[PDB]
């Protein structure tokens, strides 16, 4: 039925006013919120002219916050949902959860349960947040424990931005990441993960943008998180409720993390060219290039898989399309679950944002499989983690704060026990 | 691969469908953890408070040196003080008596000089 | 979010004089007034390092701490000279003595509760302190022993905010006062206890980049105090300037410094005096052009940040950038991943179209500590110009008290020629 | 801050007198006090004058002796004009080149008079510094009332540093015998209460005017105008404020690393003969036996602390590579452990001479302070007379007779004794 | 600072004339008036030697005493005459005796006290006393033996100043009295424990150096007291002169005596003669010092070769360069190395001031604490003992006052002296 959008950490916040904004394009809503059942499932029709979301943005800094409370927009939401905080994180977990975490919590869990409580018959959680970096690992990983606590079946499904070299500024990154990934993932349910190098990367070959800024980054994390959502804010058939989200991509309780692929993103300036065949986006989802996590599923297994059509598609077509996937391409499946593909066509079509990169297009897919390739990048994280822990590197910024170095230790313990469980579901 | 399809449901604003291809052949939260977070508050206001007892220290020692020092120091001057009228005032007793040993020895001199005219108007 | 600044002794002022004029430059500041510029961004952050005042106004977030009045009335008297507030002057008087114990024991402990009070009201006033930055001579007394006690006297208070300083190591070869070293090693223990973050700048370097590399015969204090002000508005720009970066000053930090003692950044710069990009690069990476007298290849870096200059392509900056961890590969730790980030500012230098500034947290460093330490044994040897200390109240085995502290800081930065 | 001069005995009141005027004409000070620059109310040279009254200048000087005689004619020659009859103590009766009569017997009196009118001078000053006792080595008031001066100042004045010219004493021109005990045993009362001393060789100056002036039989008023020039410019730093050497520890925590050794050697630059050199050339002399300021032999005992005292037209682009081939021409000489020296004193006022004088204006003149461990050369050529008097009692009976101890005699040589021994426990290691 | 002078005895007072009278030239002072010279300098340095009454006028510091009218009036009517303040006479009226024991016991004690009262106006009056000097034969009583009575008196009264002696040791060759070294020997005694330093002046040398030295047929006690008289100006100079040396008289006593006994400079001169006998300018430096280093010019009769100069001081007169004077000093402590002592170190020392006496261009002076003086002691002592043999004169002295034993015990006194200065033969 309802749905609660929750934005920690300067990356998620970003992530978010710049998919917020994509969904008020989509659903025609100016700033102001006015706008001239289905859509309810995000937006609350509060008072009588405006349209606020039901979401809830919490930073350590303001700053980023503040930024909202700025540009319009600034319209949009309640002076309420935006908590920030005063003292940054400080690129550090423990900080994060333990030491500036603490006195904000208690606020924030209960600004939340002021927007569950507009709603009857609340569904879940989205939780957008960063990977890597402090308040974004740190609070998060607190929010959910308690927001497992404090409600109940209600499902929770993370977006994770999965943190890389190239833009960041932080070295002290996997710690953070492997510390939170292990509280949090008893804790939520389906969990994606967007790996900033593989986006930054699109932008490059894609987009031919020089050096991408993270406004840039956003648009096009904006782009695929709304065609991931699109399901439940249409209501189109298939995903229609964050239950059956975990009902078709996660098979087993820890493998949560599916990949998702974005279909054709093609930069204005070529916006008139004869635009893509309803085969070859289908052919393009199976592509490495076009991923969202550096990894490569053509070696890995995949054990469930989904297609998200957007646009103007008779199925008629993405059958035929499917057919040659297969004897063409790399099959690819498990032992032991059928051969995928549950397919959900959307009739409306995508809209991009105004002067932004890319263009508008006819059609757009989005495929969501869960690879056992995707834990690629759960060891790419775990061996720079592994090689700085190895010489205490920087934890004692962390038992500064109040941690212990033995939930270092058991937190690496995880992964290594991850690791092997998307091992372990390799043939037979 | 040419497979036939479940068809999923249909609403207003869609469609979906399965596509089977290949059949698959056969193969506790807790909340008690909230006192966790006041251990790590445990730790931090012991590390404070001892890097407080720590420099709460590296000050009082300061009280030392600063006047351990002050407290040397007129270790000399009143030595010196002594040093001196002690030295002093035992040469004006050390001369003073060394001109008594100069005049003793004249009424010496002198009470020998008068008894010998008491001699002369004598002899 | 703000910082205050302690500027203490005949050292440490006449650089934070350079440093403040010309930081106050690039914010354009009138020697007393407010902003005259027609750049329009100095402003955003000009909140950090100026608390502002009534009128127009802007006021440093100063503090101007000496023994003697002498050097206070040089900056009054100078260039940017009636900017600081009055009475954030926290005059002296006494001795210095160029030793480190009348500073940090006798006369120093005499003052320094005048100093908290300048600190404390301008920190308590500073809506959101987030720290305090220093800077001072190590050789010799006002600077590294009342500073080193500052310092100490300043956490304590302010546990919670993260301290800062540039400290200028003494070489033998220019210098007033043999004794230095003594002085120094003294306060380098300080130091390694207290700071979350030191920039070493020995004046052995400081003098040789102005004559195998400036042909400028006779080296002021001028023309050489001109770099560290250079290099100390290099280092600090994007916690004062874009948005591209953020900088809580504790990020910085944390992002820095792997163990908690060894902060000890030995710091660079790009051009020199009163630039292509490689060649800026392939410059801020040549020791002959590095703060600290070190070289950079017996020790390799832990970590190291650059802040480019100049309305350039950084779609250039990375490509050089990688360059210099490949041509020069093995001289980066593997055992901390990431450990060369950058980012670029384009709003120039007085002067100068293209600039850039490197903080090196070497363990090459252990080279400069190694030094000084070796012409203090040499010394504490027969126990020698000791006794100007020994009757200042200080013990006898205080000193190889810190001698070891230091020994250990040689050796642990020697421990870290580790392995994958 | 500021700093008070006292001149004690005839040789230290007329060394004074001599370098005061010597002040007086580098200032520009006519004799009457006041000088026709616009730098007096009541800085720079406000270290050693003092801004009395409203024209006048008076030096923070306090002069005592024991007869009048020599007190007598300040009070006399212009200049007369220049102090404040308080400041010039005289006694009566002299001192009769013996330490006993200066220190117990006729010390005694005048001592509790001089140490208040001093007090009187360090009043009339905001953070008094120290004290410069001009003094002679051996002879009466010279040894003996400076000695009790000191033990007393010692007390009175806590930090407050003490910086001693001694007179060491030269055959040649003396009249006095009995010279050698009264420098042994003053230089041992004296010694625990001084700070850093600097000895001067009347010999060493008899010897620089016998060969770099001409001078025939040279006299008193001729040695005195010499040390007049060397005084003036070690006292420099402190008086027009200097580039160094600037307050009185950064001036001496240079000189002295131990408590005991204070006597560095004084070596001054161009002397030449009125009736020029090169940067280089001068400080070539620096390091030369002859130019010396206490006759001994520095090219064998090891230095332990160099200062290089220059005064004039210099840059230091020139200073350096001069040094540079000092050590590679001549005897480095350096200690076990301490660097190898050359704190460096530029100081831009050209030397200004006495003017119907000696010498003649220079351009640039130089003035190495060296603590070298062969100025005790002159601790055992004074020590040997001394012990070989004792031996028999020599003019004992002179001192034991005005109220002093067999023993106290002992007592001092022992001093030099175990001094002497540091001096050469100071070589190699 | 200021010294007064008492001047005893027919011998001490024909002495003390002719001193004074040259001293008086020096300065330039009329019979009676006060200054009549083209110098300026004599006055500074007056001050010590005159206290100066009303009028113009100058008046010796002066005390004459003697135990007979006789020799008061000599000089009263002789050549600076009227000079001396009319009762600074003290007359004698009695006998003299030619005997120690009238002039130190009976007949002097008698007077004494009056002297003591002039000597005590004189010094309280002086503004700073520094000391006394008294002149005085050594053979007589009036002179020897009151004197030494009013030294000893004068001590005791003032502990405290310096004291000082010309005294005449009286030879068996030319002499009155056949008891002297009796006489001589009870002073001598008396001396070495009251003054701080005494000029022995032999008249065996006296004579010697007027027919040795002189071809003078008939000597007088006139020319012969001048030499003394010269000899005198001479030591003194240099605390009534120049401000060359500065001569505190204590000062000039402390660098003289190592051992408080033993004051005992036997002195010497420049040039000599009065009448018929010049000099053809000839006075040279060179030939003007290896001569008052040269016994034969000695004012004792000792030999300044048997025998080592503890210390010998010098001071010379005349318009000269002394650039050449401490050379030709040297040249003779090279050249007569050997009879210097070692142990004290620069035991000679002289000094220069430049306005000569009455007559002669150049001139030098010899103050010589030469150990060869127990050369003269040894030589009273020697007769001495041959007349106390089997007692002779003694009874002169047996029934005035005295005892056997005293003599004896000052006989002794000095025999220790003697192997004293001969336990000064060191090492
Ligand atoms: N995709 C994307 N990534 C971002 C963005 N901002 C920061 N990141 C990344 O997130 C990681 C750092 O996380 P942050 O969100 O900056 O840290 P935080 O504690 O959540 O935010 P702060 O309040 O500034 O500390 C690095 O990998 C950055 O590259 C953004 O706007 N978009
Ligand atoms: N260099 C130098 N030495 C002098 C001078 N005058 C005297 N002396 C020396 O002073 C030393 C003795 O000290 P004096 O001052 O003469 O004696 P004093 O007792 O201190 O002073 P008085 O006894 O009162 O005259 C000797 O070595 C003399 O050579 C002088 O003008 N210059
Ligand atoms: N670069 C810089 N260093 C200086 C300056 N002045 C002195 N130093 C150095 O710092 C050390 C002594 O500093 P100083 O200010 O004299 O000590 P303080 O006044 O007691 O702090 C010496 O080694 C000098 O080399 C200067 O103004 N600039
Ligand atoms: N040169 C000097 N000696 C004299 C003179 N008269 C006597 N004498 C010697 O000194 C000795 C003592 O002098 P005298 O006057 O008789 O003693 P008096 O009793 O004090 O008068 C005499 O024996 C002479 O040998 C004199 O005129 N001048
Ligand atoms: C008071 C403020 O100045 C300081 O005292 N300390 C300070 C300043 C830094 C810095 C750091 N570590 N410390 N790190 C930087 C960096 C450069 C690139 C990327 C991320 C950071 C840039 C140079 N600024
Ligand atoms: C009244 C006091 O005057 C005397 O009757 N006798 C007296 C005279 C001295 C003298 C001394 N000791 N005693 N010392 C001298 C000296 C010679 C060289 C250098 C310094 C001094 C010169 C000869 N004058
Ligand atoms: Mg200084």
């Amino acid at each position: 039925r309802e749905c609660i959008s929750i934005h920690v950490g300067q990356a998620g916040v970003q992530i978010g006013n710049a998919c917020w904004e994509l969904y008020c394009l989509e659903h025609g809503i100016q700033p102001d919120g006015q706008m001239p059942d289905s859509f309810n499932t995000f937006f609350s029709e509060t008072g009588a002219g405006k349209h606020v979301p039901r979401a809830v943005f919490v930073d350590l800094e303001p700053t980023v916050i503040d930024e909202v409370r700025t540009g319009t927009y600034r319209q949009l939401f309640h002076p309420e949902q935006l908590i920030t905080g005063k003292e940054d994180a400080a690129n550090n977990y423990a900080r994060g959860h333990y030491t500036i975490g603490k006195e904000i919590i208690d606020l924030v869990l209960d600004r939340i349960r002021k927007l569950a409580d507009q709603c009857t018959g609340l569904q879940g959680f989205l939780v957008f947040h960063s990977f890597g970096g402090g308040t974004g690992s740190g609070f998060t990983s607190l929010l959910m424990e308690r927001l497992s606590v404090d409600y109940g079946k209600k499902s929770k499904l993370e977006f994770s931005i999965y943190p890389a070299p190239q833009v960041s500024t932080a070295v002290v990154e996997p710690y953070n990441s492997i510390l939170t990934t292990h509280t949090t993932l008893e804790h939520s349910d389906c969990a994606f993960m967007v790996d900033n190098e593989a986006i930054y990367d699109i932008c490059r070959r894609n987009l031919d943008i020089e050096r991408p800024t993270y406004t840039n980054l956003n648009r096009l994390i904006g782009q695929i998180v709304s065609s991931i959502t699109a399901s439940l804010r249409f209501d189109g058939a298939l995903n229609v409720d964050l239950t059956e989200f975990q009902t078709n991509l996660v098979p087993y309780p820890r493998i949560h993390f599916p990949l998702a692929t974005y279909a054709p993103v093609i930069s204005a300036e070529k916006a008139y060219h004869e635009q893509l065949s309803v085969a070859e986006i289908t052919n393009a989802c199976f592509e490495p290039a076009n991923q969202m996590v550096k990894c490569d599923p053509r070696h890995g297994k995949y054990m469930a898989c989904c297609l998200l059509y957007r646009g103007d598609v008779v199925p008629k077509d993405v059958n035929a399309a499917i057919a040659t996937i297969k004897t063409k391409r790399t099959i690819q499946f498990v032992d032991w679950c059928p051969t995928g593909f549950k397919v959900g066509i959307n009739y409306q079509p995508p809209t991009v944002v105004p002067g932004g990169d890319l263009a508008k297009v006819q059609r757009a897919v989005c495929m969501l499989s869960n690879t056992t390739a995707i834990a690629e990048a759960w060891a790419r994280l775990d061996h720079k983690f592994d090689l700085m822990y190895a010489k205490r590197a920087f934890v004692h910024w962390y038992v500064g704060e109040g941690m212990e170095e033995g939930e270092f230790s058991e937190a690496r313990e995880d992964m290594a026990a991850l690791e092997k469980d998307y091992e372990e579901v390799g043939v037979d | 691969a040419d497979m036939e399809v479940i068809e999923l449901n249909k609403c207003t604003s869609g469609q979906s469908f399965e596509v089977i291809l290949k059949p698959p052949s056969f193969d506790p939260s807790l909340e008690e953890i909230q006192k966790k977070l006041e251990a790590a508050e445990e730790r931090r206001k012991y590390q404070e408070a001892e890097l407080l007892k720590h420099l709460a220290e590296k000050r009082e020692h300061e009280r030392e040196v600063i006047q351990k020092a002050i407290e040397e120091n007129n270790n000399f001057i009143k030595m010196a003080k002594e040093k001196l009228a002690q030295k002093m005032e035992s040469n004006k007793e050390n001369r003073e008596a060394h001109l008594a040993a100069m005049l003793e020895r004249l009424q010496e001199k002198d009470k020998h000089a008068e008894e010998v005219r008491k001699n002369k108007e004598l002899k | 979010r703000e910082i205050v600044h302690i500027q203490a002794g005949q050292c440490g002022n006449q650089i934070g004089a350079k440093f403040w004029e010309v930081i106050s430059d690039e914010h354009g500041i009138d020697p007393t007034g407010s902003y005259h510029g027609d750049s329009d961004l100095q402003l955003e952050r000009i909140n950090v390092y100026y608390n502002e005042a009534t009128g127009n106004k802007y006021v440093p977030r100063a503090i101007l701490v000496d023994l003697e009045p002498g050097t206070m009335d040089s900056v009054r008297s100078g260039p940017f000279g009636q900017i600081f507030r009055p009475d954030n002057f926290v005059f002296g008087q006494s001795g210095a003595g160029n030793n480190w114990a009348k500073g940090h024991y006798t006369e120093g402990a005499e003052l320094v509760d005048s100093v908290l009070d300048v600190v404390r009201k301008e920190s308590e006033s500073c809506d959101c302190l987030q720290g305090f930055q220093l800077t001072h001579s190590l050789g010799g007394g006002t600077g590294s022993g009342m500073g080193t006690l500052l310092i100490s006297k300043i956490r304590e208070e302010y546990p919670d905010r993260i301290m800062n300083t540039f400290s200028v190591m003494p070489s033998p070869k220019v210098s007033d006062t043999v004794v230095e070293p003594y002085n120094a090693t003294l306060s380098v223990h300080q130091l390694v206890e207290n700071t979350d973050e030191t920039y070493s700048i020995d004046n052995e370097a400081l003098y040789d980049i102005c004559f195998r590399t400036l042909k400028l015969t006779t080296p002021t204090y001028g023309d050489l105090n001109h770099l560290v002000s250079a290099t100390m508005s290099g280092v600090t720009t994007c916690l004062r300037f874009p948005g591209q970066l953020n900088a809580d000053l504790r990020k910085l930090a944390v992002n820095m410094v792997p163990f908690p003692r060894l902060h000890f950044f030995m710091p660079g710069f790009a051009p020199l005096t009163s630039l292509t990009v490689p060649e800026l690069t392939q410059q801020m990476f040549d020791s002959k052009n590095m703060m600290a007298a070190c070289d950079p290849r017996h020790g390799r870096y832990l970590t190291v940040a650059a802040v480019f200059r100049g309305r350039m392509s950084m779609k250039e900056v990375d490509e050089q950038m990688l360059n210099v961890q490949n041509k020069n590969s093995s001289y980066f730790v593997e055992w901390i991943p990431n450990n060369v980030k950058t980012a670029v500012c384009d709003i120039p230098p007085r002067g100068l179209k293209m600039s850039a500034t490197f903080i090196g947290n070497s363990t090459a460093i252990q080279e400069l500590f190694k030094r000084i330490s070796e012409q203090f044994t040499a010394m504490f040897r027969r126990k020698a110009f000791l006794h100007w200390y020994t009757g200042e109240g200080m013990d006898e085995m205080e000193f190889t008290e810190a001698e070891s502290n230091m020994n250990d800081l040689v050796s642990e930065y020697q421990q870290y020629q580790d392995a994958t």
